[PDB]
């Protein structure tokens, strides 16, 4: 009988039957239905009658079982007395020669904090005063303590009965087996006795002595219990810069992340921390101790650095461990992050050296070039390293492989003015075999800026200019680029001037030069030719032309703040980006009142009628996410009764199977068809059910992408900013205004709120409230705001859309 | 009602009573509501409102039972009491509120109050400097002798220059701030 | 008796270089066990062949691995053991960064905090040695007057202990420590350098810190002002009455006005004695 709540009639029958097995099974079936929480008092006389005196342990044990989980509730066969049918003949049970029945009886009897059993539990310590097992003596210290807990904090429970009444706790210390139920409030002499016992311990018992009294002067003295306290005590005597090298903490710690890569990744972190405490700049974070595994002697054999190499990773162990490991290389050794990121990047970025680090997918290659290159932009020393490695990247000599390479290096030159003169000659080489945009773009920029340095350019450019591949974006990049630097410093059959001619043709003009350009018609609609066409005031010469622009870098460009940079090593970053970091007539009148922060729905129940409505009961219901914190409890609604009855309200619950409308309120009365009527007290909305939750800009952005929010409305009374009406109203449809999606200035400055919720509707809810408050001569519609809304199938989107207008209720009875 | 009218009529809730009191500005009723709200926070907030109506007797009582003996210590020369100011010093001594017990010695013309409190803190240096300057070099010396000596040292502050202040020239204090009340 | 167990060992002079079951290569000097280097794997000392300039180790393999013995470290530490602290300092130019701090810590353990201070690269180790020596001045330079407040708080306490109040007042200033700094400082009786370190306190609601600063020789230095700043306007009125330069009339007014704005109507205050509080003609000396 797993859980069957109607079966009590059969149990009575089964409980006495003249067959002992049946009786045991019955009583067992009662236990299992109560434990789940089901019907049990009908049976009581039957249950109690067979078992009572006997020394036959199994039925007695079963009855003994049922007296610690419901004795108080059941009363057919027990009623209320001092020597109840729980203990009257269980004084026999306590005083049987078999330890088990006595012991069991003692154990339940003393366990209860019952006051209708207080006297019978007190000399119940007799059953276990003699200690036939470790179990008997432990059973005794726990039972005396449980007696002490049960209203006997004074002389009824404190001395000895004949050996224990609160003194097993003392005795246990010096006896062969220990266990101290003495944790609080008990004899001082036993506490003292436990200390002595630390030495003459029994190990289970030591965990009991130890919860009470901890800290040792020793190293130990033995056993897991003492050992477990000991690592706590050690952390005290050296708190300083974490544990560093984990103590006896290490054993539990592995299981704490049994799923399976995460342990190594964690372990790797600690091992890296431990090596050294470095400068602790941007991603140079290694704490713990400065010297404890050093770094870097030149006589150390086979050195520290061997372990450091693991941390430099491509994936060399698996991805979770990889992400931890790349950060960890950066963390022990660099200048900041820059130094060790360049080494690390050199390995990752595409080459002709190894083909286990090159790939023909263009974005990844490109990104890897940008990561290597960002280190230079960060720190100078890296410029010198980067440029020759970049030329190796080029040497791959696939159209695309060159292409990616050329694209970053060209950015580097914008930063690094006439420093990378050397690269230009390498960069031209792979520009001729071509099937893509990227190669043309980049090459034309290097060869263009670099012209003073070289003289090749008609020849290199011209094979490509009459070759094909994909050429949209090529136009833009060649347009600003081709002439640049020194007015007449090249010549192969086209000097720098031919280049300016070319540069202009490629931009949007027409001219025979480099055997004509591939295309002329520019990239995306805004860019066009014209700016540059106007430009080249002084023909490709460092002055105030293309050259200027080329040998200068747009805004601030420093660090790895992503200003001509990309922020570490490209593969590690994907993982970091991913991390969102999300945090019968009846009359009612009613108002909601709050006194001393108690929120209640006031209801007055009125019988305007002369007719009888007796049988009157009042209930507030649990609909779904609405709940009663206590229904109105008066038996009112009688002939010409006016009553004030208070129903307390909650807003947060779990969905019930009954209707999901406004608030259900139920009054009952006389009638047999409609004994229960549902009638209303004032408004509560569907919107309550939504649950508020919040987003950060990353979670908002991810969800924006994840599912559409095209749906918009413009809501009146969003004249005001985010903070005022809009927040308060948004709150009531369990929403909250978080992070921005705005871009403010002297022409821009709609207020933008990123909203989130996680509705109990199987959807989230998100929105952006844009408040069109004029920051221009031509506003949208002046003050008002357009709320762009969604939910996960946009079923709550709509709630956001209208619950940001207005919202107010009041009455004054 | 911010000038209680409706408020006067229903006042049955200990909270409504509390509210009523700040809206008048007469916190005599507040303290009782605050009492019946069984809460300290109310006593300190009504005590502050009390200081606003002007009278510090009412403030003292409240502030004493919220246990803001140190706020009181601060208030008290400002108020011009010296007898009450001493009561605060002792019952803030025990708390080791060093910006409570500490205040009052300065505020009376002689500094002796600090000297003992600081002795109990174990702040022997601070106790000597305070005492010495008032010309209570003997007490200053006691502190040095009980503890580490060396009293000779001259800090960025004086260690022996006169401390004397004439405490509160007012004969009726500002615990006795006059009022009529409308 | 030495802490790290000797799995195998070798004598280089009277110094014992041994391997440990921790994979530590340590050397015994003085009855003290120092770690010369860390072994990454389990290694055994074949012998020290002067030719190679090396100690020859072997793994499980009947092949060679080599560790040169770190003689400069060993000689620094050995000299320290002998109680030839100066001698060990001659070695120091050829002890790097963190190693100078470590060798310094060796010097210190054996004794002489000061010689350890000169060799220790790390300023923090110098700073602590200076507290230990009781060299307040040296510890003071090491903190450095602008910031390093943690250094200064340790120094300030040390200065109060020695009852050298002077160094203490300066440490507390650099520390800032307004609450603590005031306690040492307001013992003045002339308020000589107590206003600065409580200027903030006035308007931070750290009024208490502020009142002690200003009222200390019968002067109202910024006593009143602290009270206005905080919004504890009643208290400024009250103070003004106390010392009667009859400034009370203005403070009571400003305050009374404040009652009318802060919802009092039955104690509204806008009168001279009618609506609770009392402007100066009600008041007196």
């Amino acid at each position: 009988m797993d859980s069957e709540p109607p079966s009590e009639i059969s149990l009575k029958n089964d409980l006495e039957k003249g067959d002992v097995k049946s009786k045991t099974e019955a009583l067992k079936k009662v236990i299992i239905m109560i434990l789940n929480g089901e019907k049990l008092p009908g049976l009581l006389m039957t249950i109690i009658r067979f078992v009572l005196p006997l020394q036959d342990h199994t039925i007695k044990k079963l009855l003994l079982v049922f007296w610690e989980i419901v004795p108080k509730t059941t009363p057919d066969g027990r009623l209320l007395h001092e020597m109840i049918l729980v203990c009257d003949a269980y004084r026999k049970d306590l005083q049987h020669p078999n330890e088990f029945i006595r012991g069991s009886t003692l154990r339940f009897l003393c366990k209860l904090k019952e006051a209708e059993l207080l006297e019978p539990l007190m000399p119940a310590i007799r059953a276990c005063l003699e200690h036939r097992h470790s179990y008997v003596r432990r059973n005794a210290v726990l039972a005396i303590y449980t007696i002490y807990r049960n209203f006997e904090h004074l002389i009824p429970d404190a001395p000895e009965l004949i050996h224990d009444f609160l003194v097993n706790e003392k005795d246990a210390s010096c006896k062969r087996n220990a266990f101290m139920m003495l944790i609080h409030a008990d004899q001082d002499r036993a506490l003292d006795y436990l200390s002595t016992c630390i030495d003459q311990v029994q190990t289970f018992g030591d965990i009991l002595q130890l919860v009470i009294v901890e800290l040792i002067y020793k190293v130990c003295h033995a056993n897991p219990s003492e050992r477990a306290r000991f690592i706590r005590c050690i952390y005290n005597l050296l708190q300083s810069s974490s544990p560093a090298v984990k103590y006896e903490a290490a054993g539990t710690l592995v299981t704490l992340s049994s799923a399976p890569t995460a342990i190594k990744a964690a372990a790797q972190c600690y091992i890296d921390l431990i090596i050294k405490e470095s400068d602790n700049n941007v991603k140079l974070i290694v704490l713990d101790r400065l010297v404890e595994l050093k770094e870097h002697p030149a006589h150390e054999r086979v050195l520290q650095d061997l372990v450091m190499d693991i941390l430099r990773v491509l994936s060399t162990p698996d991805l979770e461990v990889r992400k931890k490991t790349l950060q960890l290389a950066l963390d022990l050794v660099s200048s900041r992050n820059v130094e060790e990121l360049v080494i690390v990047l050199k390995k990752e970025v595409i080459k002709t050296n190894n083909v286990s680090e090159h790939e023909d997918t263009d974005k990844y290659r490109q990104l890897l070039v940008r990561t290597l290159h960002s280190c230079s932009v960060r720190f100078p020393d890296m410029a010198a390293n980067v440029i020759p490695v970049l030329m190796e990247f080029l040497s791959d000599s696939n159209e695309a492989a060159a292409a990616d390479v050329l694209e970053f290096v060209r950015e580097a030159i914008q930063r690094f003015d006439n420093l990378r003169m050397l690269i230009v000659e390498k960069m031209l080489e792979v520009f001729h075999a071509i099937k893509s945009v990227k190669i043309y773009r980049g090459a034309l920029w290097i060869l263009g800026e670099y012209c003073s340095t070289k003289e090749d350019i008609q020849s290199v450019m011209t094979e490509v200019r009459r070759s094909l591949g994909e050429i949209p974006i090529v136009e833009s990049e060649i347009k600003k680029e081709a002439g640049e630097l020194k007015p007449e410093e090249e010549i192969t059959v086209g000097p720098v001037q031919k280049l300016v001619t070319e540069m202009g043709t490629y931009a949007t003009q027409s001219a025979l030069s480099s055997s004509r350009p591939t295309k002329k018609e520019e990239d995306r609609p805004p860019l066009r030719g014209f700016l540059l066409d106007g430009d080249f005031f002084v023909a490709a010469s460092l002055a105030t032309t293309l050259t200027k622009i080329a040998l200068r870098y747009v805004a601030l460009v420093q660090e790895k703040k992503k200003q001509n940079s990309f922020v570490a090593e490209a593969m590690l970053l994907m993982a970091t980006i991913l991390h969102l970091g999300k945090s019968d007539p009846v009359y009612a009148e009613a108002y909601v009142h709050v006194n001393q922060y108690d929120i209640v729905l006031d209801v007055l129940v009125v019988n305007q009628t002369s007719d009888t409505l007796q049988n009157c009961t009042l209930e507030l219901a649990t609909l779904g996410d609405l709940k009663l914190v206590e229904k109105p409890s008066p038996l009112t609604l009688a002939p010409h009764d006016f009553a004030n009855i208070k129903a307390n309200v909650k807003v947060a619950s779990t969905e019930n199977g009954i209707i999901f409308g406004n608030i259900v309120y139920d009054v009952s009365g006389a009638a047999s068809d409609r004994n229960c009527v549902v009638l209303s007290d004032i408004h509560i909305d569907i919107m309550d059910y939504i649950q508020p939750a919040t987003c950060t800009d990353a979670e908002f952005r991810q969800m924006w992408a994840e599912f559409e929010w095209e749906n918009k409305v413009t809501v009146n009374t969003n004249m005001t900013d985010l903070n005022d009406y809009l927040q308060h109203i948004l709150k009531s449809t369990n929403m909250k205004c978080l992070t921005p999606e705005k871009a403010l200035s002297g022409y821009c400055g709609f207020m933008a709120a990123n909203l989130y919720a996680r509705s109990i509707f199987g959807e989230d809810a998100l929105a952006n409230v844009s408040i069109e408050k004029p920051v221009h001569q031509g506003p949208d519609a002046a003050v008002t705001g357009h709320i762009r809304i969604r939910a996960k199938s946009q079923g709550m989107a709509l709630s956001l859309g209208d619950k940001i207008n207005l919202s107010q209720k009041k009455t004054s009875l | 009602k911010g000038y209680p009218e409706v408020a006067l009529h229903f006042v049955k809730d200990e909270k409504t009573r509390f509210s009523l009191a700040l809206e008048c500005g007469n916190i005599e009723i507040a303290l009782e509501a605050a009492k019946a709200l069984d809460d300290k926070n109310c006593w300190e907030k009504l005590g502050e409102v009390a200081l606003l109506q002007g009278n510090h007797q009412i403030v003292e009582m409240c502030y004493q039972r919220t246990k803001n003996f140190d706020k009181l210590s601060f208030l008290y020369l400002i108020t011009g009491n010296l007898e009450k100011l001493r009561k605060m010093m002792k019952i803030a001594e025990i708390r080791k509120d060093m910006s409570g017990h500490y205040q009052n010695a300065l505020y009376l013309g002689d500094v002796s109050e600090r000297v003992r409190i600081l002795k109990n803190c174990g702040q022997k240096s601070l106790a000597y400097l305070s005492a010495a300057t008032h010309g209570l070099d003997e007490e200053a010396e006691s502190l040095k002798e009980t503890f580490d000596p060396e009293k000779e040292t001259i800090p960025d502050i004086d260690p022996n220059a006169k401390l004397l202040q004439p405490p509160a020239p007012i004969m009726p204090l500002d615990t006795n701030w006059p009022l009529l009340t409308v | 008796e030495i802490q790290e167990i000797v799995k195998t060992g070798l004598w280089v002079g009277d110094c014992f270089i041994y391997t440990s079951s921790v994979n530590r290569l340590n050397y015994y000097v003085g009855g003290e066990i120092v770690t010369i280097a860390h072994l990454d794997r389990t290694m055994y000392l074949l012998g020290y062949i002067p030719k190679d300039n090396r100690l020859y180790l072997g793994d499980k393999e009947l092949n060679i691995v080599s560790y040169s013995l770190l003689v400069s470290v060993l000689e620094y530490q050995t000299a320290v053991m002998r109680r030839d602290f100066s001698m060990a300092d001659k070695v120091l130019p050829t002890i790097p960064k963190e190693q100078r701090t470590r060798v310094a810590h060796f010097l210190e353990k054996q004794g002489f905090k000061q010689q350890a201070l000169t060799v220790s690269t790390d300023p923090e180790h110098r700073f602590e040695l200076a507290l230990q020596l009781g060299e307040l001045k040296i510890a003071y330079q090491l903190a450095v007057e602008a910031e390093s407040e943690q250094k200064w708080k340790q120094l300030a306490e040390l200065a109060i202990s020695k009852c050298q109040f002077s160094l203490a007042q300066e440490c507390l200033h650099h520390a800032q420590d307004y609450g603590g700094l005031l306690l040492l400082a307001t013992a003045s009786g002339n308020a000589s350098m107590v206003n600065k370190l409580a200027e903030g306190a006035e308007r931070d609601g750290k009024n208490n810190v502020a009142f002690m600063s200003y009222f200390l020789q019968g002067k109202l230095d910024a006593c009143l002002e602290l009270l206005i700043r905080t919004g504890r306007l009643p208290e400024a009125a009250f103070l003004a009455r106390t010392y009667l330069p009859s400034q009370v009339s203005r403070v009571v007014k400003l305050w009374r006005e404040n009652l009318s704005k802060v919802n009092q109507k039955a104690a509204e205050s806008l009168a001279d004695p009618t609506e609770y509080e009392n402007l100066f003609p009600g008041l007196k000396e």
